[PDB]
């Protein structure tokens, strides 16, 4: 029925005007008086030299000391950042890993990729070796992202256009989030873990309610695939990095884009995105091989993290905010401070 | 004049070491022997640029230069001919470092524990150069033969020129020296003119060493273009 | 300065590093092949002669081949194709009989052009398999090749038609100086396909070794 | 099922030789550093020897160096202690102890059942002043241990370990690094203190808690144990 | 496709019912949060090596 299609367009226009009336003053205008952060000079405090292939994902532990990194050499490595020591080296059944996660409790890590399976590994067993706890199957596309809610819950992003919430002990999809029209590439849990935002290849970001499993909001503005997404520390906003060489900040309550982080001389895609503990700095990885530090409130480039010889694929900030970890398509993780 | 070639040699050698050190991530174990020979080569070019110590140190530089030629030739021959498992076991990181250090240690021992004129020294130097030349020819020809079989098998652009240029230059710069050493070898009169000319060619090989190793190397070409563009 | 437990942790990290080095050395001597095809172009038969990604491991003449098939991996291809940058080779399967319809040969040509000129496969040689020799041979005498290639000007025989198709596929590649294309007609079923793959892989490995040595 | 079974103990004449074996099962034996701990017939624990994972590092007590040899057969999941020139002072029960060392790990977590050996006829000092103290179920008691040298390290860790040896049983790890509760230990046990002064507090003490409590330091080798505080009643 | 069209229309209807605040208020809240946590952001305000876990 073409009438239903017409009604959808009319509703789409209605919501566009609804959030248009709420756009009285831009963020730039509001933050035009605060002093700039100046220059952010971050030095490579540590280099991790264990992986032998491209690093595709890394995640910080909640203790801000142990981080897990995923590389296509078929290994998950848990690093002790302070001493650079390798705590664990987990061989993966499938070497085509694309995502990594670290349970907030620290007892588990998650892995996934082109195998369409999210593997849960038990890091604390009486046998002294890391063991595969569960293998979550049900996605028809590669595993894009995964994030633990707790020791028994995990939300996974998949290239089959859907996101899912799993019950690890049973290994079943408790909830399925099906709103997107393209591959879902990124995933970010809110601080309270009551919801989460996903970015997909349809150039849109969607806000989901984990309890009810329903797209609460949809955000547009990007011109290409969204590869990275990361909620604000406050939890009332999130930032997205896409293939159009642009990062933008969306606010849930305002329900529209707030700021755009782009430069004329940047023409490559964004691979990762993260915020500072205060949310004042937006750190984004690029295909330029160097990460970029943006003043999240003024949209001014505050610094550059140029320490990688290949594409920066992953990027994370410790919970205490002390340091930033960057992984790239070379086999090295770098810690900055 | 001729000193200009020495200036070019140090600049050419210096670039190779600078490129290898700058891109240490992007340079493999094969370039370790090339850079080791280039350093030894820098030592020889610098002295002649743009004295008992000068003569003694020059002797050390040349022998390492010639020894590094064998190490590079052997490394290329084993990489292209031997199976990957055997090559990996042989060329361990600690083994590569040991091979490089042993070349310097062997070089230093020969210079200090031998009479200089280049009698027993003359006969030894000539024998060593033939052994050095024979291994170089065997290693590079083996690489030529192996790379010929593969093309024929899969067949059912000057190619291999680098291996031809290196072997032709090495023989033309080193042959006069060994012929002189074999002649000084027995009781024969060697005019000072040829002796000076022979050493110029052998030391000149050090100046052209960095080019012969890396001129066809695409990664070095890309590295040079980026820094210079 | 390190504590006893710190020293023990460092020793454990050292052991992990040694194991990682050993695993990397083991993996570096293995041949990685990426299997691609427009559709039912003969991938199944070539896999027979030897979820998402399917890995097939086989040993031939003391050489271990891991061949990855991504046919079941239905999704944006540009979002995970770069995962295979650095594979030893690409095996492309084309149904030589899929020229009448339905156009199918044109889709195979489009996929081959996309893969060969991909930014991630500039130096990756591709092994071209032209399957279904017999069926194409029978069909050529009945359905002329002019249906697929109107510009074709030659006798409608198996040999010339196959040569023309191979020439078109080989000319579909732009960077002829940095990669090679090995073409085979895979219907013998006499262990010739695996031998051809082995020969092409050895040639590619020798070329890569030459490039590393700066000879190329 | 993480048992360690020791064997090879028995009567041996003085000056003889004897090899003790320890068969590991139910865990990754090659991933754990192994210790030999000794307990005289009526005395406290005494660390003997240590072999690291991969056999890279080996340590011996000054009273057994040159006489004892520690070795492990990883494929066979066995740990050996070759004793030579045995003296009357070597008569004791020998315990096979596994310990894994990484950030956040729990060394000395599992002890074997022990094997009895009877011979016919600079070190950090840990002090436990209270050799014994009566206790009643439901009450709270605190065990005191003291160190001659500060166990706090520059990395922030205080390397003190608490072990409980119930009557006729192998020692069991309670607290590692002075603050962390070992896996499977109830929340009643608590460890606190500063460098050179540590306390183990038990809240609502009940049955199964009577025994000897030992404090061990892991700051540096040789590992030294306290005298041991006994609970009864 | 009718079922899919109805699902999308129903989804959009839920979107239109959201209560939205002024962008200036949303912008001000982000500014307030950043200022209230500026002192606790070691990356924004570099800390001396005394309490830096990564020295180097
Ligand atoms: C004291 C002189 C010692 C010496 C003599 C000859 C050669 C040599 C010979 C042939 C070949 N030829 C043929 C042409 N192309 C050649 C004449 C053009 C220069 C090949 O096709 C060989 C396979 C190619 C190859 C070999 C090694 C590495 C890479 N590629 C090249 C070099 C080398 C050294
Ligand atoms: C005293 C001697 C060593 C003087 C120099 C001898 C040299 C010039 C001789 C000895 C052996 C000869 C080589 C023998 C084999 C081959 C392989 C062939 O495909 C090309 C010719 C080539 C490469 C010859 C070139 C000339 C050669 C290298
Ligand atoms: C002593 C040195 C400096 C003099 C020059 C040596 C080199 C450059 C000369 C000597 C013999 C020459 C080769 C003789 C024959 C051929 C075969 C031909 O198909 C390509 C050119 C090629 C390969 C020549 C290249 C240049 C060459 C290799
Ligand atoms: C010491 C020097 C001056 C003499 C020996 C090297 C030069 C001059 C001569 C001797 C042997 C010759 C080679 C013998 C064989 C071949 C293979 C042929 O397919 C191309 C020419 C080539 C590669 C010749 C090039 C010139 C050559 C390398």
């Amino acid at each position: 029925l073409d009438q239903l299609r017409q009604e959808a367009e009319q509703l789409k226009n209605q919501i566009r005007d609804a959030r248009k009336a709420c756009a009285d003053a831009t963020l730039s205008q509001i933050t035009n008086n605060i002093d700039p952060v100046g220059r952010i000079q971050m030095r490579t405090r540590r280099t991790l030299r264990g992986h032998l292939a491209k690093i595709y994902a890394m995640h910080w532990g909640t203790d801000s000391r142990l981080l897990v990194s995923a590389s296509q050499d078929g290994k998950l490595i848990i690093w002790d950042s302070y001493t650079t020591n390798k705590v664990h080296a987990i061989p993966l059944r499938s070497s085509w890993v694309m995502t990594c996660a670290y349970a907030p409790s620290g007892n588990y890590v998650a892995c996934g990729g082109l195998d369409n399976i999210c593997s849960i590994y038990n890091l604390k067993t009486r046998e002294g070796n890391v063991r595969v706890s569960r293998e979550l199957a049900g996605h028809t596309g590669y595993l894009s992202c995964c994030r633990f809610l707790d020791d028994n819950q995990i939300v996974t992003s998949s290239g089959d256009t859907t996101c899912a919430l799993w019950d690890i002990e049973t290994g079943q999809q408790t909830t399925t989030f099906t709103g997107h029209t393209g591959d879902v590439m990124s995933l970010s849990l809110a601080p309270d873990t009551r919801l989460f935002v996903s970015g997909a290849c349809d150039a849109s970001a969607k806000l989901w309610d984990v309890r009810e499993g329903m797209c609460r909001q949809t955000f547009t503005g990007h011109e290409s695939d969204i590869n990275a997404i990361c909620f604000f520390p406050n939890g009332n906003a999130f930032a997205t990095g896409s293939d159009d060489a642009t990062c933008r900040l969306f606010d849930l309550r305002a329900d529209q884009e707030l700021m755009t982080y782009s430069h004329d001389n940047i023409i490559c895609g964004i691979t990762s995105v993260s915020f500072s503990k205060s949310g004042r700095l937006l750190l984004a990885g690029y295909d330029d091989f160097n990460c970029n530090v943006w003043d999240a409130l003024k949209a001014d480039r505050a610094g550059v993290l140029a320490g990688h010889d290949n594409r920066v694929s992953c990027l994370g900030v410790t919970d205490d905010g002390m340091a930033v970890a960057t992984g790239s398509w070379d086999s090295f993780l770098k810690i900055w401070n | 004049l001729y000193s200009g070639l020495a200036i070019g040699g140090t600049l050419a050698n210096g670039m190779v070491i600078y490129l290898v050190s700058s891109f240490r991530k992007l340079q493999t174990t094969s370039n370790a022997f090339i850079v080791n020979g280039c350093a030894a080569d820098l030592s020889v070019c610098a002295l002649w640029m743009p004295r008992l110590l000068r003569g003694g140190l020059l002797g050390l530089g040349l022998t390492v230069s010639l020894l590094s030629h064998c190490l590079v030739a052997l490394n290329r021959y084993l990489l292209i001919t031997r199976a990957p498992a055997t090559y990996q076991a042989l060329y361990q990181r600690r083994h590569t470092a040991g091979m490089l250090a042993l070349s310097w240690a062997l070089a230093l021992g020969l210079v200090l524990l031998l009479p200089p004129w280049a009698h027993y020294p003359a006969l030894l130097a000539a024998a060593a150069l033939l052994a050095q030349t024979a291994l170089l020819l065997h290693c590079y020809l083996g690489i030529v033969r192996r790379v010929r079989v593969s093309v024929k098998r899969v067949s059912v652009r000057l190619s291999g020129l680098s291996v031809l240029l290196l072997c032709c230059v090495f023989l033309l710069a080193t042959q006069p020296l060994v012929w002189v050493s074999l002649a000084s070898g027995f009781s024969l009169p060697v005019p000072w003119g040829v002796q000076a000319a022979s050493w110029l060619l052998c030391c000149a090989l050090s100046a052209l060493n960095p080019l012969l190793y890396t001129w066809r190397n695409e990664e070095f070409r890309r590295s040079v273009r980026s820094v210079l563009p | 300065t390190l504590s006893a437990e710190d020293k023990a942790a460092v020793e454990r990290s050292k052991m992990i590093d040694r194991n990682l080095r050993e695993d990397g050395e083991k993996a570096a001597r293995e041949v990685k092949l990426l299997l691609l095809g427009a559709g039912e172009s003969g991938k199944s038969t070539i896999v027979k002669q030897m979820t998402g990604i399917v890995e097939t491991h086989f040993t031939f003449k003391d050489l271990h081949f891991k061949m990855f098939d991504v046919g079941g991996q239905r999704s944006e291809r540009k979002k995970w194709i770069h995962c295979f940058e650095g594979v030893t080779a690409i095996i492309f399967c084309v149904a030589l009989s899929d020229y009448d319809l339905v156009n199918r040969m044109h889709e195979s040509m489009k996929l081959f052009d996309s893969i060969c000129n991909n930014k991630w496969f500039t130096d990756t040689s591709i092994i071209l398999f032209l399957n279904k020799k017999d069926l194409f041979e029978e069909k050529i005498k009945k359905s002329p090749l002019t249906i697929c290639y109107p510009e074709y000007a030659g006798s409608n025989t198996y040999e010339e038609a196959a040569a023309y198709i191979q020439c078109q596929f080989e000319d579909l590649n732009k960077r002829k100086d940095t990669k090679e294309i090995y073409t085979h007609f895979t219907c013998a079923t006499d262990t010739k396909n695996v031998q051809f793959v082995f020969d092409a892989v050895t040639d590619v490995i020798i070329k890569n070794n030459l490039k590393d040595c700066g000879l190329f | 099922d993480v048992q360690l079974v020791e064997s090879g103990g028995g009567l041996v004449q003085p000056g003889g030789s004897r090899k003790l074996s320890c068969s590991a099962s139910g865990f990754a034996f090659s991933s754990f550093g192994m210790h030999w701990v000794r307990q005289a017939p009526e005395k406290g624990l005494e660390w003997v020897a240590y072999i690291s994972s991969g056999s890279g590092t080996i340590y011996y007590a000054d009273t057994v160096k040159g006489r004892f040899t520690i070795s492990r057969d990883d494929p066979k999941n066995t740990l050996f202690l070759q004793m030579t020139s045995l003296r009357s002072e070597d008569t004791a029960m020998y315990y096979c102890v596994r310990s894994i060392y990484y950030y956040g790990s729990s060394p000395f977590d599992f002890w074997g059942q022990g094997t009895t050996l009877t011979v016919s006829s600079s070190d950090i000092v840990m002090t436990q002043a209270t050799s014994s103290v009566p206790v009643t179920p439901g009450e709270s008691v605190s065990i005191s241990c003291r160190s001659s040298k500060s166990l706090l390290h520059s990395n922030g860790n205080t390397y003190l370990y608490w072990f409980l040896q119930r009557p006729g049983q192998s020692p069991q790890l309670l607290i590692y690094r002075m603050s962390n509760l070992a896996s499977g230990v109830p929340d009643r046990f608590s460890g606190s203190g500063s460098g050179t002064a540590f306390t183990l507090t038990i809240s609502r003490l009940e049955a199964e808690d009577v025994g000897v409590y030992y404090c061990m330091q892991h700051l540096e080798y040789p590992l030294t144990f306290g005298a041991g505080t006994k609970l009864e009643l | 496709s009718i079922a899919q069209a109805r699902k999308l229309v129903e989804q959009l209807k839920m979107e239109a019912n959201i209560d939205r605040i002024k962008v200036s208020k949303a912008a001000a809240d982000l500014m307030a949060y950043c200022e209230a946590h500026a002192k606790e952001d070691p990356l924004l305000t570099p800390v001396p090596a005394s309490e830096n876990p990564f020295r180097e």
